């Protein structure tokens, strides 16, 4: 809802927002993400429009085979993508998604060349467990196994 | 003789034995490439000490498959086109010119292709 | 699908030879429709009752009594027992079929923790010959 | 959030006299849990040759003049520091850092291959 | 160990063929040898094996224990390590393990005798097929691993089939054979501490009296590798031992003061630390369980071997011939002995022994 | 001191079944190896993405606790490990003394691209290039992930190499 | 695996595209001229232990040379029967190809 | 509206007769269903043995053999440029 | 600038006492009218003269010790990269970058 992103601004969803701050709060707002989702893959089947499913731009975008293999433009673009891909104008971004975990983003820099110059990774998860000992301070052992899956911990994510 | 076996050769001096473990491939004895390991010297190896060799792969000799194909004769054209046999399944289209008095095989499935003038010329 | 009656069903389909050969490797006592059989000798069923749930239409039916092997089935069969199709082998199409200019040999089922296990090497010479010495003898 | 045992907040010191402090006040720190060190380890050497192994790290920056790079090897030492004391390292780690060790002549490398 | 193990890079071998060595002398290197470890997956084996395998060398194992060849294969990288399925009552077997390599290393010998191999068929009749085996197979070089006290004439059956064992070997493979005759060895889980850590050891009187000269087990394997990759130590015969001599008893007092089974008076007597019985009732039970027990136990053989001390002999060669020094018992005793101590656990202070605190610890065992 | 060793002996995987004393010692070994075999315990131990597959197999679609499978949560109760994920440099340690944790007998399962060579992340800095480099592994699986029944396969070849087992014949014949 | 024409040639042109996108860098080739003049490669390596199964080199193949087969039992016992060769495509090519053609036949007008 | 919808318009395999009218009486909700797939129903036709016929969908403006210069649609290399203002600029 | 940086990089001493680095400028290839790549200066290391390339017996690899051979550092700068190398205590040596000499060239001078 802050940025929409791939046509999330044409389907109705509603996001449940909690009071207590705890883990029973969090337990009910993913089972509403649960049901919202449902609602959301409903409309996409109903609403699957027609037309090309990739960017209609072979520099960098793979040509279909049967093109390849008949078009001399389409076998060039297809060889350089494989064996030297795209190039990226210089520059940086910062681009954040509504990940299942939370905002999920990627600090990417470019330099005009065709692999990234830096790409680091922001892990909702990684910040979740920097607040464990805020969070985690003064309950019971039990409680804390409570707070690590309250927390949605996947530690690929944590350590990539 | 060894030699046979170790020696990268157009053709194989002998009819090859599908039964022989030491040729290159069962229905060839000889490499087919400068660069390419004979079998037998290979096989020469501490791990195939207790291994049997029947049960190892060994597909058939591509090169003494492609020359089985008879040669494609084209009527009343000097240019030959080939697209694999299978259009989206096969390798991307090509054209060979045809105007030499000799068949000239396909940039990637290595069918010869040749004039019916020359036919003659060809088979002798 | 649990049910009893379904088993003695099965049971009656089958027989008591039948039965008792699911009844060491199966876990559990199934009939069918005989589809065909492989190169290496499975039989593979299609079970036309409606009880039967999604994903247990299509079953095999080993060679041997207390071992079986995955690796066993040949690959034509392979990809219609994991309902990759509707067309088994046997029912394919002239057309439909792989055309080899080499030799057809039954099935081999993987080979390991046997004798015959695949062995890996170079299939390259090394890049650098040494000299062949000879002597000249100086005048 | 309350910061782990042995933690210290990282600082720039400017004067040169006071980081002299900092680096005798952490020597004998590390003096002082010699024995520790052993003892949470279970290392094959008595805390005699831990001390000796201790006084010759450090005597190897004894003669580093730059202040910025003062800075960094004192921070890099309590993080050291910190890590030991607190059993973070697993034992293979401290076993392999005390199992550290006349070079051969040219011939003798030039016979087996050298460098 | 070191970095690289080969004096050279270029070595050929007694049978003319040359071998090139490639890498600095890592896991993913090779040293262009190919050696065949008969009894491999024993103790000493392991340790020859690793030495072996870490530098490239391909280790050919013949083995009949299938689980315990599995942890060997750790040692080298990706094809360094094969393994052959053997019995040296199977003559295809060892003739396979041989095929390939340059060199050979009989580490195969036993103590005891079972229902299926007598002391002469393991120490003289497995090393007589093994070494004409190598020989008809053209390997360069053969190392056998005779006893510290090999004598053919001697009144124990271990020591004589030792003895004959070296003689047999030479016979077959030739005079390029290089006999090794080590003392007993220390390491983790040796065999001559393992005794000695055994809290309920019968008969400790009429055993533990034997006076030995024990030798490091890592310098025993680090010393076959001197021996195998340097072809000016073929035809030689070679005494590993320390300089130090030591009995049993000594030994037996000084490890029960270091795992701190004194700590109770009372409990290393009522634990059974020390079990004195009459030597003939020790035959007796000796006796018995050579055909009782399915595990091998104390043995008659063994049992001899108590009143016999280990002599040098002096013509054959010692770790300086090999430009070693050898290692100390009381260095790596404590290390050794360390996973034996009751309790330790950091509880109030680690009480490490250092080379000096051995020694002084020795001097208070044998002080009245 | 005159030695005899017959020459033409076959080795014990080749050996068959002559006395009376040939069949007992394997009736206790199919015993044994049928137990083992049944009771197929391996350790919670998922590292990575691999385990996400593991998890799947206890999954009602396939249900490895019809098979006997149980998952155990320390090293005393299980006696298969399966490596299913990233072995780091900073986890080398720990995955040995889990293993050495374990009582005999044990096998140990590497599964996914990870462990057995380091798959996507073999050029990295951190990563141990295979578990073979730190503890004996007696199946890989292969596949990123390998799926719920390439797991499962490989479990069925291990089933298999252990009903071959031959403990005690291999004492009554090999010693 | 590695796939065959019709007539028994191989597909593969040593082209090296599938080494080139190859993120695991998992494959190996070596070429040169064959012995009838034939671009061909005479070295095919491909590490099932460093490979991440993900389709580029199937992707990126002009010829469709280079495929994976829906196979997945074949867990082996000793890390070394994981370094597959080029006889070992080669082989599982012809073993396959059947079941390969079944796919293709299914999921190349989508590509 | 998402609301609750009877069992026999879910793609489930449900009871028949009189195990149909059991099932209402026993179960606390019996417009649930017991999630599995119809097999009459559910990937009947398998993904390789399907009929449809693919063909590859191309847009008009980008997509066609006229009127489709590149340049005119060459977004990447189109970029925004990359300005910074200083105090001086300011 | 005269900062001993590399006592906290934390990389191994063989970097300074046994390899060599070179700062140079990418030359044109011969194959090709394109000049992009030589905009831009970079900085490799020297290989070993040993265990730089071995063959790996079992399946032909090309086994390596040498750390450093893959890793090339690019500059905007001639003085850029001098100031690194010299930071970091690095044994280097500069390839001062070939210019073209400038030549007049017309079509009229195809017949005069
Ligand atoms: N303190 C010591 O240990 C000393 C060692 N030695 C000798 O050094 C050599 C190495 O032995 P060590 O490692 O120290 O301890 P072990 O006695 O446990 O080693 C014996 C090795 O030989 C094998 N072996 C014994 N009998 C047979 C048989 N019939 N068939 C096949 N293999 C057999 C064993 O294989 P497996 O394990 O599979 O049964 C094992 O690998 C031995 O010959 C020993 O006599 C002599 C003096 C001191
Ligand atoms: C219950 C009976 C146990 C008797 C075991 C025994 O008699 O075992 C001992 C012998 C010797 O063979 P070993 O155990 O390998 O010798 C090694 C161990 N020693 C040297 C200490 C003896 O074995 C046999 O004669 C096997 C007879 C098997 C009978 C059927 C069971
Ligand atoms: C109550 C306990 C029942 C034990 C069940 C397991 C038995 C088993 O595993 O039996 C295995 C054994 C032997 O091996 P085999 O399979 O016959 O192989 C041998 C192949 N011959 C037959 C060609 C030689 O068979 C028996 O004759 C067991 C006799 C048991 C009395
Ligand atoms: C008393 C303690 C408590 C009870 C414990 C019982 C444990 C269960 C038994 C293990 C089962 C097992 O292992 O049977 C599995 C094995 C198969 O072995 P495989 O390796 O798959 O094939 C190898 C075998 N071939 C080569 C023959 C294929 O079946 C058999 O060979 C069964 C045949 C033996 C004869 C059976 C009837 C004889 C009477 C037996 C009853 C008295
Ligand atoms: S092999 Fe693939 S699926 Fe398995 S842990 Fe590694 S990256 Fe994840
Ligand atoms: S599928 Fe495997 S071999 Fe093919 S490109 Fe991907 S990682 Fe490389
Ligand atoms: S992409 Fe295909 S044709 Fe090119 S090298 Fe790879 S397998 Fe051969
Ligand atoms: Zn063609």
């Amino acid at each position: 809802k802050s940025q929409p992103y791939d046509a999330y601004d044409k389907v109705d969803f509603d996001i449940a927002v909690g009071t207590k701050g705890d883990c029973y709060d969090r337990y009910l707002i993913r089972m509403t993400e649960f049901r919202q989702s449902l609602r959301i893959i409903e409309q996409c089947c109903n609403q699957m429009p027609p037309g090309p499913v990739k960017v209609e731009d072979f520099k960098v975008a793979p040509p279909p085979r049967a093109l390849m293999k008949e078009d001399m433009e389409a076998l060039i673009h297809h060889f350089l993508l494989y064996t030297k891909g795209y190039a990226v104008p210089a520059g940086e971004t910062y681009t954040a998604i509504e990940a299942p975990k939370g905002e999920m983003a990627v600090y990417v820099v470019s330099d005009g060349s065709e692999r990234p110059y830096r790409c680091k990774i922001r892990a909702p998860g990684f910040a979740h467990l920097g607040a464990f000992d805020h969070i985690a301070r003064g309950h019971f052992l039990p409680d804390a196994v409570a707070i690590i899956g309250t927390m949605d911990l996947v530690f690929g994510e944590v350590d990539r | 003789s060894t030699k046979e076996l170790t020696t990268a050769r157009i053709k194989d001096i002998s009819k090859p034995d599908e039964n022989n473990l030491q040729q290159q491939a069962p229905n060839r004895i000889s490499p087919w490439s400068k660069s390419q390991k004979p079998r037998a010297e290979a096989q020469d190896n501490v791990r195939f000490a207790v291994k049997d060799l029947a049960k190892q792969p060994r597909p058939y000799a591509a090169i003494d498959l492609i020359y089985k194909q008879p040669i494609r004769y084209i009527e009343h054209d000097n240019v030959a086109v080939c697209d694999g046999n299978g259009g989206a399944q096969g390798h991307p289209k090509v054209y060979i010119n045809l105007d030499q008095n000799k068949a000239i095989p396909c940039g990637y499935c290595g069918l010869r292709f040749a004039q019916a003038a020359f036919k003659e010329d060809i088979e002798s | 699908s649990s049910s009893i009656q379904r088993t003695l069903r099965n049971l009656w389909k089958n027989g008591f030879k039948k039965s008792f050969k699911q009844l060491q490797g199966y876990n559990d006592i199934k009939s069918g429709r005989l589809v065909g059989t492989d190169s290496f000798g499975n039989k593979f069923y299609e079970v036309d009752d409606p009880v039967e749930i999604h994903m247990r239409t299509r079953f095999v039916e080993y060679t041997g009594f207390w071992r079986q092997d995955m690796s066993e089935v040949e690959p034509g069969w392979h990809y219609w027992l994991a309902y990759g199709t509707d067309v088994p082998p046997n029912q394919l199409k002239p057309e439909e079929k792989s055309v080899r200019a080499y030799p057809v040999k039954k099935h081999v089922p993987n080979l390991t923790y046997t004798d015959g296990a695949y062995v890996p090497y170079n299939t390259a010479r090394p890049k650098c010959a040494t000299w062949d010495p000879k002597v000249t003898e100086r005048p | 959030t309350n910061p782990t045992a042995f933690a210290q907040t990282t600082r720039y010191v400017k004067d040169s006299t006071e980081m002299r402090t900092l680096v005798l006040n952490l020597y004998r720190r590390y003096l002082r849990h010699s024995r520790g060190f052993v003892n949470n380890y279970n290392l094959d050497i008595p805390a005699s040759q831990v001390r000796t192994k201790i006084r010759q790290e450090f005597e190897r920056q004894r003669f580093v003049k730059d202040l910025p790079l003062k800075n960094v090897l004192y921070m890099k030492a309590q993080m050291e520091f910190q890590e030991l004391v607190n059993f973070w390292k697993q034992q293979c780690h401290v076993m392999q850092y005390f199992e550290s060790i006349k070079g051969d002549s040219f011939v003798q490398k030039f016979l087996k291959g050298a460098q | 160990v070191s970095t690289f193990p080969l004096k050279s890079d270029i070595n050929i071998t007694k049978s003319g063929k040359t071998l090139l060595s490639v890498g600095q002398g890592g896991r993913s290197s090779r040293t262009g040898f190919t050696a065949t470890v008969f009894g491999g997956t024993g103790f000493l084996g392991r340790v020859v094996v690793s030495k072996l395998a870490k530098h490239g060398t391909n280790v050919v194992v013949p083995f009949r224990n299938d689980r315990a060849r599995r942890q060997l294969k750790v040692n080298g990288d990706l094809g360094v390590v094969n393994f052959v399925e053997f019995d040296i009552r199977n003559l295809k077997s060892i003739e396979d393990s041989v095929k390939y390599s340059d060199i050979v290393i009989n580490l195969i010998g036993t103590e005891h005798f079972s229902k299926n191999f007598s002391i002469e068929d393991v120490n003289i009749g497995a090393a007589e097929r093994i070494a004409k085996a190598a020989k008809e197979a053209g390997v360069s070089r053969l190392i056998h691993v005779s006893s510290y006290n090999a004598n053919p004439s001697s009144s124990s059956d271990f020591y004589a089939t030792k003895g004959i064992g070296e003689q047999v070997v030479r016979d077959n493979f030739g005079p390029d054979a290089t006999i090794v005759r080590p003392a007993p060895m220390y390491f983790r889980n040796s065999p001559f501490l393992n005794e000695l850590l055994q809290i309920k050891a019968l008969g400790g009187n009429v055993i533990f009296k034997k006076e030995v000269y024990p030798v490091h087990a890592l310098q025993v394997g680090e010393a076959i590798e001197r021996i195998a990759f340097d072809d000016a130590t073929a035809g030689q015969t070679y005494e590993l031992f320390g300089k130090e001599r030591y009995s049993k008893k000594e030994l037996r007092e000084m490890i029960k003061h270091i795992i701190h089974i004194g700590q109770r008076g009372y409990y290393p007597y009522s634990a059974g630390f020390y079990l004195p019985a009459p030597e003939p009732f020790l035959y007796a039970f000796a006796l018995i369980r050579q055909y009782i027990s399915s595990q091998p136990r104390f043995n008659v053989d063994q049992l001899k071997r108590s009143h016999i001390n280990q002599e040098i002999d002096q013509s054959a060669k010692t770790f300086t011939d090999l430009g070693m020094v050898p290692d100390e018992l009381s260095e790596y005793l404590y290390r050794y002995v360390k996973p034996h101590i009751s309790y330790t656990s950091q509880t109030q202070n680690r009480t490490v022994y250092s080379k000096e605190d051995i020694e002084k610890l020795r001097d208070y065992v044998n002080t009245p | 001191y005159s030695s005899d060793l017959p020459t033409d002996i076959p080795v014990l995987s080749k050996r068959p079944h002559t006395n009376l004393l040939d069949y007992t010692f394997t009736t206790f070994d199919k015993m044994k190896n049928w137990a083992r075999k049944s009771s197929f315990w391996p350790m919670t131990f998922g590292l990575a993405c691999c385990a996400v597959e593991m998890m799947h197999v206890s999954a009602p679609r396939y249900d490895q606790d019809r098979l006997g499978i149980i998952f155990r949560a320390s090293p005393r109760q299980s006696d298969i490990m399966i490596v299913a994920g990233t072995v780091t440099n900073k986890m080398a340690p720990a995955l040995r003394q889990v293993y050495d944790q374990m009582p005999y007998p044990r096998w140990v399962i590497s599964m996914g691209s990870c462990a057995n060579g380091g798959g996507y992340y073999h050029y990295s800095y951190s990563v141990v290039r295979g578990v073979d480099r730190i503890v004996p592994v007696d199946i890989y699986v292969p596949g990123c992930p390998p799926t719920s029944e390439a797991l499962m396969y490989g479990v069925f070849q291990l089933q298999k190499k252990m009903m071959d087992g031959q403990t005690h014949r291999m004492w009554y014949r090999s010693y | 695996a590695l796939r065959r024409y019709p007539s028994g040639e191989e597909r593969c042109i040593a082209c090296k595209l599938c080494e080139a996108v190859c993120p695991a860098q998992a494959i190996t080739i070596e070429a040169e001229e064959r012995i009838d003049g034939s671009r061909r490669t005479y070295k095919y390596d491909i590490d099932m232990t460093k490979c991440i199964y993900c389709g580029y080199c199937q992707e990126s193949c002009p010829v469709d040379a280079i495929v994976e087969t829906p196979n997945v039992e074949y867990a082996t016992e000793t890390r070394e029967e994981l370094l597959y060769n080029k006889e070992k495509l080669l082989a599982n090519g012809d073993k396959w190809e059947q079941e390969i053609q079944y796919a293709l036949d299914a999921d190349a007008p989508y590509r | 509206s998402g609301g609750p919808v009877p069992v026999f318009k879910k793609y489930t395999t449900g009871s028949k007769g009189i195990w149909e009218k059991i099932r209402q009486l026993l179960t606390l909700v019996p417009n649930r269903s017991t999630g599995n797939p119809l097999v009459k129903n559910y990937r009947v036709p398998p993904p390789g043995s399907q009929t449809l016929k693919y063909k590859d969908p191309v847009t008009i403006p980008a997509g066609d053999i006229v009127k489709n210069q590149y340049y005119d649609r060459d977004h990447r290399r189109n970029y925004p440029r990359l300005v910074a203002f200083d105090q001086t600029k300011v | 600038t005269d900062l001993a940086k590399e006592l906290v990089s934390g990389a191994p001493k063989e970097l300074i006492t046994e390899r060599v680095a070179r700062i140079y400028q990418e030359a044109k290839a011969a194959t090709q009218s394109g000049q992009h790549n030589t905009e831009t200066w970079k900085i490799d290391w020297d290989i070993l003269n040993k265990g730089n390339r071995w063959e790996n017996d079992l399946m032909g690899y090309q086994s390596s010790s040498d750390y450093m051979q893959g890793t090339i550092l690019k500059f905007d700068t001639r003085e850029g990269a001098i100031r690194f190398a010299k930071g970091q205590g690095w044994d280097y040596y500069i390839q001062e970058p070939k210019v073209r000499r400038f030549v007049k060239k017309d079509y009229s001078a195809n017949f005069y």
